[PDB]
């Protein structure tokens, strides 16, 4: 059909938007994983508070990672980068984008609209204006279209998967794993959990890793490894949810 | 300037300005730079532009044969009112004109014409399926390096250029503009197919089938051929005129044959809807 035709293209287009798995070792001198964690977290809270399109945050994290793969960055300059990636991602995905001033307010006016706008030109140039990379949300919808499952069921899968996607974007994995695979793993973790609680209902679950890794043209062991990493993350989120005291 | 590319010659000056030919140093290949003045705001780069470009950059991934690639883009200058952007395209040596000019074919061929259209339509069915419109399809826009390849070039750039073509218009060559763009500004996808008919015909003449000037000029010049349309097939900017009739084909052709004439008509329908699609065309009796 056209699914595959466009699918093959999008899978290729994805190879052109791939960040480096080793940019913390080879390109960054100041910026460490823990700091990407902090910025990612702040970027997500801004996207939540602003009720952005679900795909703004993951997409802005793709930009960030891709920029870090090509440019060394001062850690004092990192929040500006991230704010700029939200700016660009938002403009790409949203009917009504984030404003430069709104983003600045979210850094407590640590940056000013003028810094943001300079950084936009830098960011966009580094990435060669290759900004319309397909999103995990894109893949999720594609997978869902191939699945026999009532709409109410897809709606619940959608909700959970997007939680997993956002969870990944805050973590080091988002870097090595392509959106198509992050999306696949999230769907498998979702469908699999839902059917566990509701047998006889979410039955596209069976051998879904095999099914989706064909669609995705990937090693199924990589997908499973991926999904297992996603599910560990969601458990590691017992820590953050509670220790909000001392 | 500036760009890691080193310009080497000028290749033309069309509606989109001066097109240079540079070399990609660390790549050792040829490039075809164009440039655009884009409006700077307090919100930075214009959304629809950055969006438009980005879809052009991702369109390479499809690897379609019959369309040039946007291989790179760079904002070189920032003001506060304008940003300047250079577009790095894939380079193809001669355009369809230079290929119809340097024709030691006095009067042919017809398999080099049917297959040449077959590609034309393909690359055009490709863009249309990605919701891209060319809108300025010229013989200078249609390329082909040694191989008889046909790369469609300069598609989907009208909106990116909107700003610029309004500060300082230039030139023209309405010989290909559809009757809706003239009358109105339909911008739709069927405008490309009208430009495709003109090109179909001009192929076995050897120059513009509709070589006019005024938008009305170009019109009556068209109505001469296709004949004035009785309503309601009219839209909304006159206004009425010389009552004309449907001239046969081929007092502006041959060489054209049976179906070839019937297809060129489908492509030259006034009614954008009853007009033929690149797809339904790309599989007519004649092709």
């Amino acid at each position: 059909l056209l699914n595959d035709r466009v699918l093959r293209a999008m899978l290729k287009a994805e190879e052109t938007c791939a960040p480096s798995v080793s940019y913390f070792k080879c390109v960054q001198k100041e910026v460490l994983p823990s700091m990407r964690k902090i910025v990612a977290t702040w970027m997500l809270e801004v996207c939540e508070e602003q009720k952005c399109e679900e795909e703004v945050f993951p997409l802005a994290m793709n930009y960030l990672d891709r920029f870090l793969s090509l440019e060394p960055v001062k850690k004092s300059r990192l929040q500006l980068l991230g704010a700029t990636c939200m700016f660009v991602a938002s403009k790409m995905k949203e009917t009504i984008p984030l404003t430069a001033e709104k983003l600045c307010i979210y850094t407590d006016n640590s940056i000013r609209p003028e810094e943001l706008l300079q950084m936009e030109l830098l960011l966009v140039n580094k990435l060669k204006w290759n900004l319309a990379a397909m999103t995990p949300h894109d893949f999720i919808e594609h997978f869902l279209s191939k699945m026999p499952e009532a709409e109410e069921n897809k709606q619940i899968i959608r909700k959970h998967a997007q939680t997993f996607v956002a969870l990944c974007a805050t973590d080091v994995k988002f870097i090595s794993n392509p959106p198509s695979m992050v999306a696949a793993g999230s769907v498998v973790a979702a469908v699999q959990g839902l059917n566990l609680r509701s047998p006889n209902n979410f039955l596209s679950y069976y051998r879904l890793t095999r099914f989706l890794s064909r669609v995705i043209k990937c090693d199924p062991d990589c997908l499973r490894a991926c999904q297992e990493q996603i599910e560990a993350l969601l458990e590691s989120s017992l820590r953050q949810a509670q220790q909000n005291m001392d | 300037a500036t760009s890691r590319y080193e310009p080497v010659a000028e290749i033309g000056v069309g509606a989109y300005g001066t097109v240079y030919k540079a070399r990609d140093p660390h790549s050792g290949h040829f490039v075809a730079l164009k440039s655009v003045r884009v409006p700077n705001g307090e919100e930075g780069l214009p959304i629809s532009t950055v969006r438009e470009v980005a879809l052009l950059r991702r369109l390479e991934a499809f690897e379609h044969p019959n369309v040039v690639r946007l291989m790179d883009v760079c904002a070189t200058s920032r003001t506060d009112r304008e940003i300047k952007v250079t577009l790095v395209f894939e380079h193809v040596d001669q355009d369809l004109r230079t290929y119809l000019d340097k024709a030691p074919p006095p009067g042919l061929p017809a398999e080099t014409i049917k297959d040449l259209m077959r590609q034309f339509l393909r690359g055009l069915d490709f863009l249309h399926a990605n919701c891209i419109v060319h809108r300025d399809l010229k013989p200078e826009n249609i390329l082909v390096t040694s191989g008889g390849t046909v790369k469609l070039a300069d598609f989907g750039l009208a909106r990116i250029y909107s700003y610029q073509m309004a500060l300082a218009p230039v030139v023209v060559t309405l010989w290909y503009r559809a009757p809706e763009v003239l009358l109105q500004s339909t911008y739709a996808t069927p405008v490309d197919m009208w430009s495709v008919g003109c090109i179909f015909a001009e192929m076995f003449r050897r120059k513009p089938l509709f070589c006019g000037n005024s938008e009305a000029d170009q019109l009556g010049k068209i109505f001469d051929l296709i004949g004035l349309p009785p309503e309601d097939d009219w839209p909304r900017p006159r206004g009425a005129f010389p009552p004309r009739g449907p001239r046969p084909v081929q007092s502006v052709v041959p060489e054209m044959e049976e179906s070839g004439a019937q297809l060129l008509l489908e492509m030259l329908t006034f009614n954008p809807h009853k007009r033929i699609s690149a797809f339904r065309a790309l599989q007519h009796s004649y092709l």
